[PDB]
RNA sequence: GUAGAGCACUGAUAGGGCUAGGGGGCCCACCAGCCUACCAAACCCUGUCAAACUCCGAAGGGUCCCAGGUGGAGCCUGGG
RNA sequence: GGUCGCCUCCUAAAAGGUAACGGAGGCGCCCAAAGGUCCCCUCAGGCGGGACGGAAAUCCGCCGGAGAGCGCAAGGGUAGAAGGGGGCCUGACUGCGAGGCCUGCAAGCCGAGCAGGGGCGAAAGCCGGGCCUAGUGAACCGGUGGUCCCGUGUGGAAGG
RNA sequence: UCCCCCGUGCCCAUAGCGGCGUGGAACCACCCGUUCCCAUUCCGAACACGGAAGUGAAACGCGCCAGCGCCGAUGGUACUGGGCGGGCGACCGCCUGGGAGAGUAGGUCGGUGCGGGGGA
RNA sequence: CGCGGGGUGGAGCAGCCUGGUAGCUCGUCGGGCUCAUAACCCGAAGGUCGUCGGUUCAAAUCCGGCCCCCGCAACCA
RNA sequence: CGCGGGGUGGAGCAGCCUGGUAGCUCGUCGGGCUCAUAACCCGAAGGUCGUCGGUUCAAAUCCGGCCCCCGCAACCA
């Protein structure tokens, strides 16, 4: 489960998610990564559970890099009350994704093994994904 | 870095410097004493008088009180009356002072 | 300025050493003392008596200069210690004073010293300058037992123009400051 | 029915608008004693003609054009020049 | 202000006339005020001292 | 001083290196040699995040001067 | 239930201004030195060396632009001082106030300069409290000290 | 009117840190001395005064080198004033004008004003 | 703002009217008695009598000011 | 969800207001009395103050969040 191990603030504002992605739009540890098609707030659970799958996956071998950090706190106001009287409270964090950026990336398995892998993570994220191969591109990045 | 030297000297010269008059400056070497008046608004000396041009001696401040007597004489010359003295990084004393005192009977307005 | 013995066998016997061992083109390239500052770390005075111009008679009897006060920077709970506090005395020797002090310390107060084996050579600065401690002060000649009233350190700093512990060592054994190991 | 245990409010204030800035810009034309600069420190050093009141504001000290003054490390700079 | 931090009047001695208020702390300077102050009456300086406000 | 962007400040941050200390075993302890697919401050490299972070920074916006602009423009006083 | 005035920061969309029972914090004091001035000084922190002495007391060395300090919350400012020490002092003035900031009013804010009588400084100069922005309360009613202006036919007195 | 030095401004790191070298005729500095003026919460360190035996070791001036620091295009892109279009919708896209930040190439061991002293 | 009366040893305290004694109880210390406990009994340490100035041979005792705690009554635009 | 109170040696309570200093009763452990147990007498140990942060030279004590316990509230339809 990750979030921030401290916080200069508790809450945090929304925000909207204009553009591509600011950066982390190549890959830069392993051979093939997730890449964000959609822009969403991946939760700190979806995160997590990516990893496992992975993880599960190839059981015992290769190594995961997790690209995203959820550090933004979400906010939820409790069941059934009403507007007003103050903002919600901190229910979990999220880590904000936008089309390009690379959200994970594998080593040292196989490319067909990396291939599902990779694949059956998406499936755990909100959002549309594709998996990417290490460029002449990337490595020029 | 800054030496307390350098904070000394800033510090004396701005004060000066705010109050828009004319500046006699002064340069207080191991051998000898150099003043001259400077107009910061153009930046540019009007008028200068010092030791070693003077070709003087005969002990420091006794000199000393010669060349501000020296500097008046050219200064008044060229319509220089009012002006601000620079003691720079000197505390206003001996030899500082003895340039201040024959500069002022010499005629400048300080 | 006055004539006195450990100028005299720095001028007339350290200096020229100093020069064949190192081989000093310039003459002021040529390590020196600059000068020396005894500081008594008191604060057993802190809250307690202002009888540390015990401990200051005491230190300017063994120097011949006045000493100054030092008073508490920040204040520290732990030691019961106010900012502001006067907690230590140091005098800086600089000078003929300086050379009095260190011809009756390498002579009289150093040996009479109990159980004395030499000097930490360890102890060197890094940059050319030296420290010790001393834990008794009637060891200096001036001071009777009749005068002390609990006995009382110091730390003795002095400092030279070496660029290094090299340098440094040999200026200060070449003086006579007799090194242990 | 509906109105549920709701909360509170621990903050929720601020204090008074301040109105500070520049107040008379490079080129405008001001009389001795006009507002130049309202501000919190010196963001802008007094200069020529200018003189600086007990909060930092900066007014002209003779009727003249105001002129600004990057001068780098030693700060900005409000002057007045004087006109003929 | 508050019970120790108090507001007082300066006197002139000369003249007796209040010319100026002000304050102080009471525990921390517990005399009397003595200050040199123009008079307006006296037209000149004058000491004033601390006077119950 | 925003959008964007950036990490120089205040914090956050994944991996690696390096490395105080902390932990497990060894020597067995009195002090020291510990070696460590563990925990980890500072620091370095890769890679990022922030309304109350900014080494940076547009487009725009504001005001001033000159020019065009004669409009159910504009400005001053007063009644509704 | 919470809140009600004032200050700081964000929200605030690069002038000013801007709402919500939006996100965070403060104030209702304080200082006869924490004020004026003249003169001098420069931090925090790191590494090395040093009796008692430690993570940290005081001393030495080298590094260091400001990450310290500036009574207090925060911001801005700031060592070319607003910070640290000392000397002398009371401008923490009186009578005014060209000109502006702000602004519905009423308030609030900055202010050169003139006269009086002073302070510190050789001098230029600075000084009408405090680095700045909170530390507050209209009018009515009454108290106290002045002044000697009105005071019911006149002089006092009451009262203004 | 070219060169060196001294005082002093301006531009505010392309000027700085660090390294190596050079300079004492002159200037300047360390230097010599504590009688006098002045001074140290102790110390002639600093400030100050009277000097000129020594030295350019330090400091400073002038060079040289690109490790650091600093500066940094062009090209392209983000974003955007204005004008539009596609999609149920999330969001994308077009014209017109403006246009970063990062990074790449690359630059840098300062440049100049006024006076004073000394040179060829 | 105006009155009234206190401060006396570690705690409470009459001495103050009526100027010659810092006294009482409780507290702590030592000793006696005690199943012990208390109570009883002998001794003992412990104070500028709030301050400062003043009348007096001398005053906690009497005056002036001042500090402080309690108390009394009234006012609060 | 709201408001008020609380968490301190094994048990039960003080100390927080006003920052510096940890108390009480019980229990416990060691030694007495007694043939022995208790009652009784002498002597001792025992907490790093719910948990994270922050203020401060310094925090049980002041400030923010969280956890557990306790009391009150939860109405008009
Ligand atoms: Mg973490
Ligand atoms: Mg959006
Ligand atoms: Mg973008
Ligand atoms: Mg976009
Ligand atoms: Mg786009
Ligand atoms: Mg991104
Ligand atoms: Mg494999
Ligand atoms: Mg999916
Ligand atoms: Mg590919
Ligand atoms: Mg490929
Ligand atoms: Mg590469
Ligand atoms: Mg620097
Ligand atoms: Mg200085
Ligand atoms: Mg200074
Ligand atoms: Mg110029
Ligand atoms: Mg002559
Ligand atoms: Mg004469
Ligand atoms: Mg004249
Ligand atoms: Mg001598
Ligand atoms: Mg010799
Ligand atoms: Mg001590
Ligand atoms: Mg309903
Ligand atoms: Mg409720
Ligand atoms: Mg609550
Ligand atoms: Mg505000
Ligand atoms: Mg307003
Ligand atoms: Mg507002
Ligand atoms: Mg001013
Ligand atoms: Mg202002
Ligand atoms: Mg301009
Ligand atoms: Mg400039
Ligand atoms: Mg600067
Ligand atoms: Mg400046
Ligand atoms: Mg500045
Ligand atoms: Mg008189
Ligand atoms: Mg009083
Ligand atoms: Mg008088
Ligand atoms: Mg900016
Ligand atoms: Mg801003
Ligand atoms: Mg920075
Ligand atoms: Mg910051
Ligand atoms: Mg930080
Ligand atoms: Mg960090
Ligand atoms: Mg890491
Ligand atoms: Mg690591
Ligand atoms: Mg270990
Ligand atoms: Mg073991
Ligand atoms: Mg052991
Ligand atoms: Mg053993
Ligand atoms: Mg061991
Ligand atoms: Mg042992
Ligand atoms: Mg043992
Ligand atoms: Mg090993
Ligand atoms: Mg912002
Ligand atoms: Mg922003
Ligand atoms: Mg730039
Ligand atoms: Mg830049
Ligand atoms: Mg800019
Ligand atoms: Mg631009
Ligand atoms: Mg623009
Ligand atoms: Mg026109
Ligand atoms: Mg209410
Ligand atoms: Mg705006
Ligand atoms: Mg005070
Ligand atoms: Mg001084
Ligand atoms: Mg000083
Ligand atoms: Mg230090
Ligand atoms: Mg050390
Ligand atoms: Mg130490
Ligand atoms: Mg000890
Ligand atoms: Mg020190
Ligand atoms: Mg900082
Ligand atoms: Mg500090
Ligand atoms: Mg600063
Ligand atoms: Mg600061
Ligand atoms: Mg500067
Ligand atoms: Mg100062
Ligand atoms: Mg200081
Ligand atoms: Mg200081
Ligand atoms: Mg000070
Ligand atoms: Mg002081
Ligand atoms: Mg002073
Ligand atoms: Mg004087
Ligand atoms: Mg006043
Ligand atoms: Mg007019
Ligand atoms: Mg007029
Ligand atoms: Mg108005
Ligand atoms: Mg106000
Ligand atoms: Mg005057
Ligand atoms: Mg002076
Ligand atoms: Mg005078
Ligand atoms: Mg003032
Ligand atoms: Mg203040
Ligand atoms: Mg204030
Ligand atoms: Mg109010
Ligand atoms: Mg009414
Ligand atoms: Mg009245
Ligand atoms: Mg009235
Ligand atoms: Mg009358
Ligand atoms: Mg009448
Ligand atoms: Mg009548
Ligand atoms: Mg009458
Ligand atoms: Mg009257
Ligand atoms: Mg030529
Ligand atoms: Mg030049
Ligand atoms: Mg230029
Ligand atoms: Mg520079
Ligand atoms: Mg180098
Ligand atoms: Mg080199
Ligand atoms: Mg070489
Ligand atoms: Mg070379
Ligand atoms: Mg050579
Ligand atoms: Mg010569
Ligand atoms: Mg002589
Ligand atoms: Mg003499
Ligand atoms: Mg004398
Ligand atoms: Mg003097
Ligand atoms: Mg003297
Ligand atoms: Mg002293
Ligand atoms: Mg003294
Ligand atoms: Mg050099
Ligand atoms: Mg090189
Ligand atoms: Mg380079
Ligand atoms: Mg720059
Ligand atoms: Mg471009
Ligand atoms: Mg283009
Ligand atoms: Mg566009
Ligand atoms: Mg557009
Ligand atoms: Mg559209
Ligand atoms: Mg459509
Ligand atoms: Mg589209
Ligand atoms: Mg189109
Ligand atoms: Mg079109
Ligand atoms: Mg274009
Ligand atoms: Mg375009
Ligand atoms: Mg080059
Ligand atoms: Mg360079
Ligand atoms: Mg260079
Ligand atoms: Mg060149
Ligand atoms: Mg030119
Ligand atoms: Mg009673
Ligand atoms: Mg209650
Ligand atoms: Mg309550
Ligand atoms: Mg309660
Ligand atoms: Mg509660
Ligand atoms: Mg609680
Ligand atoms: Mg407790
Ligand atoms: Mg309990
Ligand atoms: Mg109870
Ligand atoms: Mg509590
Ligand atoms: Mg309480
Ligand atoms: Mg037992
Ligand atoms: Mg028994
Ligand atoms: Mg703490
Ligand atoms: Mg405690
Ligand atoms: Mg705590
Ligand atoms: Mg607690
Ligand atoms: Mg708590
Ligand atoms: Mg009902
Ligand atoms: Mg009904
Ligand atoms: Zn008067």
């Amino acid at each position: 489960m990750l979030m921030p191990r401290r916080m200069k603030y508790r809450k945090q504002q929304r925000g909207r998610l204009k553009g591509a992605t600011k950066g982390g739009d190549y890959v830069a540890f392993g051979d093939f990564g997730l890449v964000a098609l959609e822009p969403a707030w991946i939760t700190a659970q979806q995160i997590e559970a990516a990893r496992v799958a992975m993880v599960r996956h190839f059981r015992r071998g290769g190594k995961i890099f997790i690209r995203i950090f959820p550090d933004k706190p979400y906010t939820k106001k409790p069941l059934e009350v009403r507007m007003g009287k103050g903002k919600g409270n901190v229910e979990g964090y999220v880590a904000v994704v936008k089309p390009g950026r690379v959200m994970f990336e594998v080593a040292g398995v196989t490319e067909e093994q990396a291939m599902e892998a990779l694949r059956i993570a998406g499936h755990k994220l909100p959002i549309k994904t594709k998996i990417v191969r290490r460029d002449a591109y990337d490595e020029a990045q | 870095r800054l030496t307390a030297y350098e904070r000394r000297k800033f510090r004396v010269r701005n004060r000066i410097k705010r109050t828009g008059r004319l500046r006699l400056s002064v340069f207080r070497s191991l051998k000898h004493i150099y003043a001259q008046i400077i107009d910061d608004e153009k930046g540019v000396t009007l008028v200068s008088a010092s030791s070693l041009a003077l070709k003087l001696k005969g002990n420091k401040t006794e000199v000393a009180r010669q060349v501000g007597r020296a500097l008046a004489e050219k200064a008044l010359a060229l319509g220089i009356k009012q002006v601000a003295f620079d003691r720079g990084p000197y505390k206003y004393h001996g030899r500082v002072k003895a340039l201040a005192e024959g500069a002022r009977e010499g005629g400048l307005e300080f | 300025p006055l004539d006195l013995a450990l100028k005299r066998k720095y001028y007339e016997e350290v200096r020229p050493e100093l020069i064949r061992r190192f081989g000093y083109q310039n003459v002021w390239e040529v390590p020196r003392l600059e000068k020396v500052v005894i500081n008594q770390g008191l604060g057993e005075a802190k809250e307690d008596a202002r009888i540390l111009e015990k401990a200051a008679q005491e230190l300017a009897l063994i120097t011949g200069q006045k000493p100054a006060v030092t008073r508490a920077k920040k204040s520290i709970s732990n030691f019961k210690l106010r900012k502001g506090m006067p907690i230590g005395l140091r005098v800086t020797l600089r000078r003929d004073r300086m050379w009095i002090f260190l011809e009756k310390l390498l002579n009289v107060a150093l040996p009479r010293i109990r159980d004395f084996r030499g000097l930490n050579p360890n102890s060197f600065d890094g940059r050319g300058n030296y420290n010790l401690g001393l834990r008794e002060q009637l060891i200096f000649p001036e001071i009777t037992y009749d005068m002390v009233d609990a006995l009382r350190g110091m730390d003795i700093a002095v400092v030279t123009t070496a660029e290094t512990d090299e340098e440094a060592r040999a200026l200060l054994e070449l003086l006579g400051f007799p090194f242990r190991k | 029915a509906h109105k549920k245990g709701l909360g509170s409010t621990r903050n929720g204030r601020d204090s008074q608008a301040k109105r500070l800035g520049v107040k008379r810009y490079e080129g405008q034309v001001v009389r001795a004693g006009n507002i130049l600069v309202r501000q919190r420190g010196t963001r802008f050093k007094p200069g020529k003609n200018v003189g600086m009141g007990r909060d930092f504001t900066l007014f002209a000290l003779v009727d003249g054009v105001v002129e600004f003054q990057d001068r780098g490390r030693l700060g900005r700079y409000v002057h007045v020049r004087p006109l003929a | 202000a508050s019970e120790v931090r108090i507001k007082l009047l300066l006197e002139c001695t000369e003249c007796k006339r209040r010319n100026y208020a002000t304050e102080k702390n009471k525990r921390n300077t517990p005399n009397k005020l003595e200050l040199r102050k123009y008079c307006p009456w006296c037209r000149k300086h004058t000491v004033h001292r601390e006077v119950k406000i």
